[PDB]
């Protein structure tokens, strides 16, 4: 399988350095050029730089010329991108791309893409969330259906995963994207719509997992 | 009673790059036939008893980890793209560490090697072309860009490198015996 | 533990040739992974790299020093030397020898300096050499009952730099201040070295300042007593 | 640096219609060095068209690339619901290999009013000294919706935050969540908490409220 | 030629403060940077190499970081012995070059102790008279010394000299030498240096009478 697999998510203090990995599989890596691109949450793609196959000859955009270093290791079949002097505006998903090649021929464009590495720069330490119920009531029912949910509040960093009834409940679920609160911590809500008559004879549990803090919470949402 | 010009090959002050390896044709002469010394198809203690049609003296410079490629039936960047020896090679290969001659403190970028080539070199083939190598679909047209790279690089020999990256001067002596008259006789 | 001990004249006339030597201790100079370097620091200025050398001969010089720099190695004496020709006043500096670590692989982080020589001041001047006169700076008769008094030595009218001052053959360092020399209008340097001691010791403890001025082969030991009236 | 400008910023089309996306460079770029990418929600970008008009491997034939010099075009002949994504163009023949701002393609649909639900803060949260009141706008289209908070008929501004889901893959609607944050002290001083919703699908603004 | 710009040129921080020094390279040299500490009269001492690798035998309060063009040296808790001029060096390209250096001064105001020394009888035998005035162990560095000879303020005949900051109490010392001829020295009687400083609420005058014990 022709693959490009980047490293895992990162949290880095402002002023530190991050080095994202990008290992290849399936194609001749030594014949393959590699470009690096980032995308801040809800923005456009931003080109960082690229490196030619065979040698370490790299080329960077002017914006990242001073603090980005793009390298590659032919023996371990992995390219790297190191970003020093990290600041708040560097928080983004960083991608690596490459054309696939055999021993002699290569594609004419970048068709192989890594899954992306999410790097977050912040001065704050890790913190698990608090899970509060969004209890269903008369003020949250309409036409035989009721809404309920969970408020996943005051955590850092991203991300959190929320499922309902250990994954048995998927229909009608809306897990909204987190908002960055003024405290520096994130807050998220997940909701689901269910028939009103099920509220009494069916239990609803939201399964919250915050891996950076090793915080797993199963919160039961009972009617109000 | 001309003497074969071996001094001019081994004791040359400057050696050629491996991609543009030099060859000295030696004929019609008498020869007195920490060194890497490997012979193929012929024994050294017998060279003084044999006559040949022509003796070709190939000289160039590679790094230490690449000397094993200067041999018959070898693969790699040097063997495939710079200097290839045939499978039935009859001759000897000589190499010695020349770190005191070809390495500079600021880096001796004068020695070059070929990194990319569309196909493998034939035995004894010398390719000095420096055309922009096309590694993709789009025509390069002499433009150093994406999937269009320069086919030559530098060794940058510095004395602080390890032995695997230190320069080694290589002298390959080919012993040819076709028809013709045998003129290079050992003594 | 590798040590570097440099030596050489601290005074060179203009247009002459500076010459300094560095002797390696605790290790051989035929190191296969180190360079032997020279670095100079003009008084009150920063550091300037002069050149680096491998034991087998190869050199790298600073293009800012034109072709007037030669470094050399004496493997048989564990030494390497520096020669700077056609010197001007712009060459007056403290010169250091040092050891530079070389890379073992292409694009390996190396080329830092450790360890260093102690530094030798070389003054480019024609002026002639003069050794100092050492006068005592006696503790005041008034002083205090049992507080602290001050005494010292005046090292006056010498050239070139430097002189070294110690007290009681090195057994007195606490409270000592040896001031930077000032260049008098006469073209000769002058400095004072002082020390604060308890007032009660002035009659029972002797105080000698040890003044050394290598350029003039001068060694003066001067006793500093309370003045008698 | 070559500037790439894509237009429109957002395109909302019915499935089966033809999509048309523009990419324009501040100077002429070689056609062989202009690429189009497709990035779907939660996925890495995928190469669609390279060399201005050459479909990459696996790309369906309904995607089409054209143009030259400074004006390049991506055409989606029959739009399918799966084609929802942000489409970027990139020139990579002149460094820096700049990108365009991308064009977002939504799947058309009819106007749909939201379902408004409000949730008071839980007692467990009030123990913490804070209170969060949540207003839920469920399954609406278009995405433009106005949520205003009122506390005892006093308009709240600057203490609420909103979040919108991505477009739903089945019914192509959106859902919004507004959170009003108050101190436990301030929350206990007031009674009527309301969120008023304005949207194209509603004849007049809808208010959902509760009494503490 | 790679040029290294060190900011600031000087800085003065308190003991226990967190100090940060910047070194900006004219081009990007990845992580090919080292930091040195030079104390007065001593050779520079290696602190950090490869931008962030601490040298064996350096206190852990020192640390380096950075990549590309901008690098920082950080002293997490400044100590009195940390008074020095710190230099960065690029180790990627020849010729090898250093930054301009950042001189780090250290504390609470400390008044000077003042002493005055008459010219020795041995020097008067030589025809020249030197009168030395000592200002000992004071902070900050700025001090003012006036020479009065029979209450006549002198000017043009005195030179000053200040030691580097002391590595243990972070103070300074100053000496002022009044140079006179033996004839001019014997014409006047009262010799005094008047010292003013931040730590002195009023001028301090140490004086002696020529000849009088």
């Amino acid at each position: 399988e022709v693959q490009l697999v980047e490293s895992g998510p990162e949290v880095k203090k402002p002023g530190t350095s991050v080095k994202v990995s990008c290992k290849a599989s399936g194609f001749s890596f030594s014949m393959s050029a590699m470009q690096w691109v980032r995308r801040a949450r809800g923005q456009r793609l931003e080109w960082i730089g690229w490196i030619v196959p065979g040698s370490g000859n790299a080329n960077y955009a002017q914006k990242f010329q001073e603090r980005v270093t793009i390298t590659r290791d032919e023996s371990t079949n992995t390219g790297y991108m190191e970003l020093s002097s990290l600041r708040s505006e560097d928080t983004a998903v960083y991608y690596c791309a490459a054309p696939h090649c055999n021993k002699t021929n290569c594609y004419d464009a970048f068709d192989i893409w890594g899954q992306g590495t999410m790097v977050t720069v912040s001065s704050a330490s890790t913190k698990g969330p608090s899970v509060f119920p969004l209890a269903p009531s008369s003020k949250s029912t309409s036409g035989g259906t009721a809404a309920l949910g969970c408020l996943v509040k005051d955590y850092f960093p991203e991300p959190v995963t929320v499922s309902w009834n250990s994954g048995a409940l998927t229909s009608g679920v809306h897990t909204f994207p987190a908002v960055l609160q003024s405290s520096g911590l994130y807050s998220l809500s997940s909701v689901v719509t269910v028939p009103s008559s099920s509220l009494g004879t069916q239990t609803y549990i939201c399964n919250v997992n915050h891996k950076p803090s090793n915080t797993k919470v199963d919160k039961r949402v009972e009617p109000k | 009673t001309n003497l074969c010009p071996f001094d001019e090959v081994f004791n040359a002050t400057r050696f050629a790059s491996v991609y543009a390896w030099n060859r000295k044709r030696i004929s019609n002469c008498v020869a007195d036939y920490f060194f890497t010394f490997k012979c193929y198809g012929v024994s050294p203690t017998k060279l003084n008893d044999l006559c040949f049609t022509n003796v070709y003296a190939d000289s160039f410079v590679i790094r230490g980890d690449e000397v094993r490629q200067i041999a018959p039936g070898q693969t790699g960047n040097i063997a495939d793209y710079n200097y290839k020896l045939p499978d039935d090679f009859t001759g000897c290969v000589i190499a010695w560490n020349s770190n005191k001659l070809d390495s500079k403190v600021s880096g001796n970028y004068n020695y070059l090697y070929r990194l990319f080539r569309k196909s493998n070199l034939k035995p004894f083939e010398r390719d000095i072309s420096t055309e922009i190598y096309q590694a993709g679909n789009k025509p390069c047209n002499g433009v150093a860009g994406f999937n269009c790279y320069f086919p030559l690089r530098s060794y940058s020999f510095r004395p602080t490198y390890g032995v695997g990256h230190q320069p080694y001067r290589v002298v390959v002596l080919s012993f040819e015996l076709l028809h013709a008259p045998a003129t290079v006789c050992g003594k | 533990q590798v040590q570097l001990q440099e030596s050489g004249p601290g005074l060179v006339k203009p247009s002459e040739t500076l010459s300094l030597t560095c002797t390696v201790f605790g290790g051989s100079i035929t190191s296969s992974n180190h360079y032997w370097v020279w670095i100079r620091q003009p008084p009150g200025k920063g550091l300037e790299w002069i050149g680096s050398m491998y034991y087998s001969g190869s050199t790298a010089y600073n293009p800012s020093l034109t072709n007037r720099v030669t470094i050399s190695v004496d493997t048989s004496k564990n030494q390497f030397s520096l020669k700077l020709s056609s010197v001007t006043a712009a060459d007056t500096a403290v010169y250091y020898c040092a050891r530079q670590i070389g890379p073992k692989r292409p694009s390996q982080v190396a080329d830092w300096f450790d360890p260093w020589g102690q530094g030798t001041l070389v003054t480019v001047s024609s002026a002639s050499t003069k050794g100092p006169s050492v006068f005592p700076l006696a503790p005041s008769s008034k002083s205090t009952s049992g507080g602290t008094a001050a005494l010292g030595c005046l090292v006056k009218d010498y050239f070139p730099e430097p002189v070294t001052v110690s007290w009681n053959s090195g057994a007195l360092t606490s409270g000592v201040h040896t001031f930077p020399a000032v260049l008098q209008s006469s073209g000769l340097y002058s400095l004072s070295s002082v020390v604060t001691v308890p007032s009660s010791s002035l009659g029972t403890q002797t105080y000698i300042c040890n003044v050394n001025h290598k350029p003039s082969n001068t060694k003066v030991d001067k006793k500093v007593e309370p003045k008698s009236c | 640096a070559i500037r790439m400008t894509q237009s429109p910023g957002t395109l909302s089309l019915s499935p089966g219609e033809r999509a048309t996306l523009s990419c324009r460079a501040s100077q002429s770029v070689r056609s062989s060095y202009l690429a189009w990418y497709q990035q779907k929600p939660g996925q890495a970008p995928r190469l669609l068209i390279y060399g201005a008009s050459t479909r990459a491997t696996g790309i369906p034939d309904r995607f089409s690339g054209s143009g030259s010099g400074t004006d390049f075009i991506l055409t989606i002949n029959r739009l399918e619901p799966e084609d929802l994504a942000v489409y970027y163009c990139q020139q990579f023949g002149s460094s820096p290999w700049t990108f365009g701002q991308g064009t977002k393609v939504d799947i058309k649909r009819t106007v749909a009013a939201p379902s408004v639900f409000i949730f008071p803060p839980s007692d467990e949260q009030l123990k913490s000294g804070t209170a969060s009141v949540v207003c839920l706008l469920n399954n609406f289209y278009p995405r433009e919706a106005k949520v205003q908070w009122k506390v005892d008929n006093a308009l709240q501004s600057g203490n609420s935050q909103e979040s919108v889901t991505e477009q739903d893959s089945k019914d192509s609607t959106y859902s919004l969540s507004s959170t009003l944050t108050l101190s436990k002290a301030d929350y206990e001083k007031h009674k009527v908490y309301a969120c008023e919703v304005t949207h194209q699908g509603l004849s007049s603004p809808v208010t959902k409220s509760f009494n503490r």
